[PDB]
């Protein structure tokens, strides 16, 4: 009974590709109880409405989590084909969702920002031919092949990564490059939620 | 029994060349400077109207040094209190003035030490470089937005080249690039943090009493290298309440595995940019085309767009690859290829295609595409008379590639063999600059008919004086090495008696795609040798000089310091036995790659020469910068060519050099080729026990082209060769 | 018909000069090297043990640079992987043979790259300079023990000096001076925090790829001077327990109010020591006279006992204030010092009496006090015949100044009229060393008769040699000029006929207190110049020059560039009208202060020369380290003598060098007589219009005196001067 | 009653020639107190004994302390010339006196370290003859003359300080030099007593 938002509240907010995810199974939840927290920017949902998502119950409720700039809104988009879709952060399209942007007050302290924001611009194998480049692109629910070479925190705007590969994982190259925006006053953060509806296991409601 | 071209004549200049320097602001109009007056001509009508009086300025202030019109006519850059760097590179203050108000703009100046500035294409944006950080004006009497924040003296370069870019890459301080109506200014970042610096003293005035060390981040052969970043902006999405967003372009993966450097940036469109990336190892380079996304407000740049360039038997272009011409709708483009013969010829593309279509042949070779319209492509070409020192100005049908006008041979075919062109903005209009053989002449050309409208300068008032005088005489031809044309030409002694015997000058470059015999004419140092020491002087272009396809240019891949060197050797020995050269009085006189050749030559121990000065030379590989040594050398490793570096280098000839007689001379200030490769020949020498003559020049670059000291030179120069030969 | 003294003789060293050189180990017994065997000599009887057999160390695996043996023979300290810097500084490794274990010692050893290792006067005691830090082993197998802390590379010298230090005030690397028994070390620290950097680069071998830039704390004219601290450590008070007390002697408050230096450091006694401070500006300078207090273990230095010297016509003494010699109480001492007619003799002093008495008198100098005993003071002068460039030893009588002997004068007065000195531990024998005229002679005496007790070296075999070869002679004589005799030397050509017509080099280096006309006989360039090339090669010492009273000595005070460079002029103008000169071939070389006044006299426009060489010359004042200049100069302030420091430049007289032929010849790594000066020359000339000769010698210091450089270098200007002296 | 010494124990103990002094009338004393703080390493007095300078009564009681080190102890001595009575502390020879050695132990905290021990090695006047060196010797009870230009602290071992002094001050200079000792683990101090004895008005006597 009540869903526990605890470790989105104490620490630093990871970077968008290492995006950090609550699971949700059998509790209540008030959720306005948690956007009343933040102040809160942009709230855009698929096949389901915010005020929908407040309302019904579910068999599962997914939260994911991370730090991300306002500036960047136009690519945090179920309708976008920019980097964040591409290679750092993807929902799935079978179940609703929802994408929230917040901003953290002052008020609320124990969520401490990082040196900036950082997300993937580049992710791609080079193949054994040295030749042919292939986009590797992020699968929904599923971290991007390059967190293995891409520093949690990218140090300088433009750094790129490389890694070459083992005959058995395919040969050529695994290679990667890392964008920056600069640090905000109060730090800006991302939510992605994920529904599904059950059969009869409907045991996550809200509360009364 | 006129005078005589003197020593005298070529350092006070006193026969000079005019010129007709233009800027076309239209599709038919362009400025003029005469009498201090910028005036604009029409191209059609040949009326003109006064610009600017050269009054206007006159209670400025200041002396300026350059100036620069917006593409609008609205404003003028007046650049003032000019300090020099290196061959692109300098600092200077800048002013604006607003020609409509008549006024210097007084408010939100461009600051003092500022390192570049550019105007917009069109209008009259500015971008600007100040302490390696760019800055730009919408408005000129606004504030400035800036973009950068990352600039630091000697690390990081936003929007200016670092100085191997500036050498060996760009030919240009500058690394900003305008969209073509100025909406996007794309510019490369350079990271210098991890390569090594060259140090050297200057000394400056007398009184300066401790000597200044200059450092500048320098990577030699193997060095660590400087790194790249690529960024776009839109300069109309500028505002003061944020900070510019710079969207990065990643260079291709085929790139990021290993070193690479930025070599080419050419927009195609209003939202299109082409870029050119290479490998270290440089025989592989990328073409990236890339759109602007006017939803996210990025840059896609589609995998399917590469164009992969490639090299079996060198380095990919001449110095680098060459650069895309775009049709209007950027969907297909026109670049300089080698063909499966070797020969450099126009090849035709589709963005999204692998292969190209050639639209040229021959074995001649396209030296570079000049205009693209709609139904013509322009180019300049050696193809007439299959002489590879000759240029001519081409047009090309693009319905059918067998529709091919030459439209300079037949102008003037006895005095014009050397054309370079400028073409008005929708190529309705060229100026043609005729170089030699003959004195050099500037006409006007309307591309509608190819009819000649005007002479702008014929050098009628040169030609004038020139007749006064016992002036040298040029044969142009070639010698065949197992069936190979090699050309050569001679500067002769007037009165030339071919019975007689003369000493015999060898001015000497020979790098890689250089072209030293030419229809170029000169009036230079060799001028005064023949004229008045009655010398012959000579050059010879043999493997590895440029223009005459791959066989011969890629010749002396990995083995600089070889057949160049011979070829040269070879080649004074075929003069000798035409019968007019006397075989103890053959000289041979180089700078840069030139001084490291002719030294090569005085070590070879062939006995051909008795004596020779070295300007500024290469003394061995590893001493000289990465991109220029490695695109013909690799890597100074084990795994790679280090046996071609260490066998290449002059100090190990130094015995040799007991036959001969040797000039050394070398600025302190050379960046460029340090004075220190002059230093390891030197003390080579003397750890030997040969003689020679050395002279250093205090403060001089690699050009030691101040007043002073370059008279100084040639002066000195002058008396070491008339010495060498028993002259008066 | 014999042959000539060769280039190649000189530089091949074909006819060896030998030598005899011999270390007293006390008062009657010293240690000689004969075929590579150390050996003991008893000064009385003449017979000799083997104390070192060659063989030792012929098993060390390592080539040993230098030796030293510990005062008590029971240890030897062995110096290998030597490695120069300075005139005087280095590094190396040193081990240390137990000559009684006859056995290395392998624990606790003197580190690598040392800078300076010393025995005490008695015993076997070590301070070694590791890291700018003092070291001290008592037994030499022993952990050593740390006197200073604070050492850091070019900013904290404890026990060794600085660069100016070392050139211009201690001729010396080393700032340690052990008290007579070993029991105290007093040192010297050195603070360089805030003296500007002289840089420049070194290229070293082939193999490496950047240039190093080396950088040295050093005061040009008016700088930052280094600061100056003295200490003294009691070495037998030394504990692993407790760090040392090193307990501080502070200079005068005569001193402190200003800049000033540490100029002597002189025992006197176990117990007392005798200081030496100078003025920066150095007309003004305090003897310190500090006794032990074995009370509180300090040092307390009498205000009474301070004696004050300082000039009023110049600088103190001839390059610095003299030595005092005190007598075994340590309550008075001998001192040279200039005289109310301005000639050095010696004054007798009482610690606490402030007025001193002269026990020498005349138109003559003493050059240096040599030995002291209870009865007798012994000396070098150049009484003689009143030649200022002879050398004769003589002793004074304590009891009785007008009992004076001259001990050399009577030996071999033909042969022999330039002596030096070296005594046995109590003055009871003497090492005498002739120099010339004839050929160098080493004999030995004992003190107590004045009995000559045998030669050690006549150098018959050279006689021998020189036989069979035309060797030149030499002129030693004088002119008078306004009242005042100038000597001058000449090389005269064999077979000299004063009918005929030579022409003539003049060597000079005429800096203050210098002396080029002398009695030593020599076998240099200027021999080979004369047997070979009959060319009288001539030397002038006019107003500046030394040993003959401060009227001449300080005549070129404040004011260096003006009567010394003349004078040399007015020589040449003498030499011409003696008859034998041929006027139309008279030329001027000299190094350094030398290569100054041959640049300043080839600038002067007097035509009375044709040629000339500057080797390594120094071209402006401010140019040059602070302790040198400003002792004849003062600072170059307009408060000062800005005035003459402007007015002597070479520079400034660019223009008239149209009228000679020049040679420029300097090292490119000269940290002494910086590159700079000569890049400046060379620079005006340029900047004028006036064609020269240059020779830069990569990495060759102020001496260019590595073998290769010095052939190369003398070679060179034979070729040059033989040039302008028409010669085949 | 009960003798007030406070400020000791708080803060610094200044250089031996900026020594503070604390005065004592009319009250009563436990010094035994006192030096059970400190350890002690020497304890020697003129006209008077330790035994007997704890007992009697007085009418005035001085007490100078400082910080010094153990090192130093034969130059801190009331029959001594070196620089400590020349230029730097000098007690009275009029009336009886003591001096105590002592170490701050570690049990003792409000006692600060300096960053080491400094004193004055040369006090002198430069006569306006610019040759006439006159030491200025330190008067009982009183600072050295030089205190106005040798810092609180001496930077570095053998620093010299100088000052030019105006026609009326006599012309010519003032000039003096520093010296140090390492600082050691415990903080080592000096204290300094000086009794009088009243004809009535022994008010400071000790406790009981
Ligand atoms: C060149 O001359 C032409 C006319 O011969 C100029 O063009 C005209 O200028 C007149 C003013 O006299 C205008 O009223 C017309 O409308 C213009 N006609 C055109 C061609 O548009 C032109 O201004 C002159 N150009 C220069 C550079 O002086
Ligand atoms: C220069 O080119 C840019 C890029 O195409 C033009 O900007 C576009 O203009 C259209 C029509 O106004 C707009 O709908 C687009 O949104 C614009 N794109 C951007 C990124 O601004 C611009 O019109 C051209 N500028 C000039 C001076 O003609
Ligand atoms: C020089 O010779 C003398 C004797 O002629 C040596 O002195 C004596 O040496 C003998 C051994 O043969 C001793 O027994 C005597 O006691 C010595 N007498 C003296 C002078 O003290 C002396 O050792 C020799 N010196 C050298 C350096 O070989
Ligand atoms: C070297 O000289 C020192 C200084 O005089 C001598 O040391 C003194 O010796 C006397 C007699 O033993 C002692 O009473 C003093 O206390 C010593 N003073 C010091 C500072 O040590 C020493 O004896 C001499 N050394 C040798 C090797 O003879
Ligand atoms: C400017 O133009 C006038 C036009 O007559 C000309 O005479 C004058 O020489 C020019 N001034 C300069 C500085 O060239
Ligand atoms: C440039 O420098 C000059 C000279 O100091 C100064 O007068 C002027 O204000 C500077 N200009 C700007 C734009 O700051
Ligand atoms: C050492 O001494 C012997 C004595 O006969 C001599 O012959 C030999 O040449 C010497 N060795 C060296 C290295 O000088
Ligand atoms: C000095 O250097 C050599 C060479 O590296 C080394 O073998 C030796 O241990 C060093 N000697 C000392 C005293 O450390």
């Amino acid at each position: 009974v009540e869903c526990d938002f605890s470790p989105l509240l104490s620490g630093t907010p990871p970077q968008v590709y290492n995006f950090k995810r609550l699971v949700f199974t059998n509790c209540n939840y008030n959720l306005t109880k948690l956007l009343s927290l933040f102040s809160v920017n942009d709230f855009t949902c698929s096949q389901i409405s915010p005020a929908a998502i407040a309302s019904n119950c579910y068999s599962s409720l997914i939260l994911d989590y991370f730090s991300y700039p306002l500036s960047m809104k136009s690519d945090l988009s179920v309708s976008s084909a920019g980097p964040i879709s591409q290679f750092n952060y993807k929902q799935s399209f079978s179940n609703p969702t929802c994408l929230i942007l917040a901003t953290v007050p002052h008020n609320l302290t124990t969520i401490t920002k990082p040196l900036k924001y950082s997300y993937i611009n580049k992710c791609s194998r080079l193949l054994s031919d040295d030749r042919t480049e292939v986009p590797q692109l992020v699968n929904a629910n599923q971290y991007s092949p390059c967190v293995s070479i891409v520093p949690s925190t990218v140090w300088e705007d433009g750094d790129y990564y490389r890694k070459q590969l083992s005959p058995l994982e395919g040969g050529g190259w695994l290679v990667a490059s890392g964008s920056t925006v600069a640090m905000t006053e109060q730090l800006q953060m991302g939510f992605g939620i994920t529904v599904q509806y059950g059969t009869d296991t409907n045991s996550v409601c809200p509360k009364l | 029994s006129r005078k005589t071209y003197t020593l005298t004549d070529y350092l006070k200049n006193t026969y000079r060349l005019k010129l007709y320097s233009l800027r076309w602001i239209s599709d038919h109009e362009y400025l003029y400077k005469q009498e201090n007056n910028i005036l604009v001509f029409n191209a059609e009508y040949g009326n003109s109207s006064v610009f600017l009086e050269n009054s206007t300025f006159d209670e400025f202030g200041h002396s300026i040094n350059d100036y620069s019109i917006s593409p609008d006519g609205q404003f003028i850059l007046l650049e003032y209190n000019y300090v020099k760097q290196w061959r692109h590179s300098y600092t200077a203050s800048y002013d604006i003035y607003d020609l409509n108000k008549r006024q210097l703009i007084t408010e939100e100046r461009i600051p003092n030490n500022t390192q570049w500035v550019t105007w917009s294409p069109v209008g009259h944006k500015l971008a600007y470089v100040w302490n390696n950080d760019i800055y730009v004006k919408i408005e000129p009497n606004l504030p400035s937005y800036r973009i950068t924040w990352t600039g630091k003296e000697d690390i990081i370069y936003n929007g200016i080249t670092d100085w191997v870019y500036e050498e060996e890459v760009f030919s240009a301080y500058s690394a900003l690039w305008w969209s073509p109506n100025g909406t996007f200014l794309a510019y490369a970042q350079f990271n210098d943090t991890e390569v090594p610096l060259i140090e050297y003293s200057f000394y400056s005035d007398e009184s300066l009493q401790y000597p200044k060390t200059v450092r500048v981040p320098y990577p030699k052969a193997g060095a660590v290298n400087p790194t790249v970043k690529f960024f776009v902006v839109n300069t109309d999405s500028l505002s003061s309440v944020t900070n510019a967003t710079s969207i990065q372009i990643t260079a291709p993966a085929s790139m990021l595995i290993g070193d690479h450097y930025l070599c080419d940036v050419t927009w195609a469109t209003q939202e299109r940019i082409s870029l050119q990336w290479l490998r270290r190892i440089q025989n592989y380079s990328v073409m990236d085309i890339c759109d602007y996304d006017e939803s996210s407000g990025r840059w896609n740049c589609l995998v399917a767009r590469q164009h992969i360039e490639m090299s079996t038997t060198g380095w990919v272009g001449r110095f680098r690859p060459s650069e895309p011409h775009f049709t209007l709708d950027g969907n297909s483009f026109y670049k300089i290829i080698s063909n499966e013969e070797g020969y450099r010829h126009i090849c035709y593309f589709q963005i999204d295609k692998k292969d190209c279509t050639f639209i040229t042949k021959g074995t001649w070779e396209v030296i570079g595409i000049e205009a693209l319209t709609s139904d013509y492509l322009y180019y300049i070409s050696n193809e007439y008379k299959g002489m590879p020192g000759g240029r001519n100005l081409y047009k090309i049908q693009l319905s059918d590639y067998t529709k091919v006008t030459c439209l300079s041979c037949e102008l003037n075919p006895e005095r014009c063999q050397y054309y370079s062109v400028s073409f008005s903005k929708e190529a309705k209009y060229y100026q043609l600059r005729c170089s030699g053989p003959g004195l050099p002449l500037y006409t006007l050309h309307s591309s509608v008919n190819d009819k000649g409208l005007r002479v702008l300068e014929d050098n009628s008032a040169l030609d004038k004086m020139l007749q006064n005088v016992q002036m040298p005489s040029k044969k142009l031809d070639f010698i065949i090495l197992n069936e190979t044309k090699f050309w050569y030409q001679m500067i002769l002694p007037p009165h030339f008696d071919k019975s007689k015997k003369y000493p015999l000058l060898l001015d000497v470059y020979a790098g890689p795609c250089s072209q030293k015999a030419d229809t170029v004419f000169r009036l230079n140092w060799a001028t005064y040798l023949a004229s008045t020491e009655n010398i012959i002087v000579a050059s010879f272009d043999g493997r590895g000089s440029g223009y005459q396809g791959d066989k011969i240019m890629h010749a002396i891949n990995r083995r600089l310091g070889t057949f160049e060197v011979e070829d040269q050797i070879e080649a004074a020995r075929q003069f000798s036995k035409m019968g007019f050269v006397d075989n103890k009085r053959i000289a041979i006189w180089g700078w840069s790659y030139g001084g490291y050749v002719t030294s090569m030559v005085l070590g070879s121990g062939s006995g051909v020469f008795k004596c020779g000065i070295a300007v500024a030379p290469v003394s061995r590989w590893e001493y000289y910068d990465s991109v220029y040594t490695e695109r013909y050398m690799g890597l100074p490793t084990p795994e790679d060519n280090l046996d071609h570096y260490r066998n290449s280098t002059v100090m190990s000839r130094a015995e040799n050099f007991k036959q001969v007689e040797y000039l050394l001379i070398h600025g302190t200030a050379d960046d460029n080729v340090h004075f220190q490769q002059s230093a390891q020949i030197s003390k080579a020498l003397v750890d030997v026990g040969v003689d020679f003559q050395a002279m250093w020049y205090t403060d001089e670059d690699h050009g030691i082209a101040s007043s002073t000291a370059h008279q100084h030179i040639y002066t000195h120069m002058s008396h070491f060769i008339k010495q060498c030969f028993s002259l008066p």
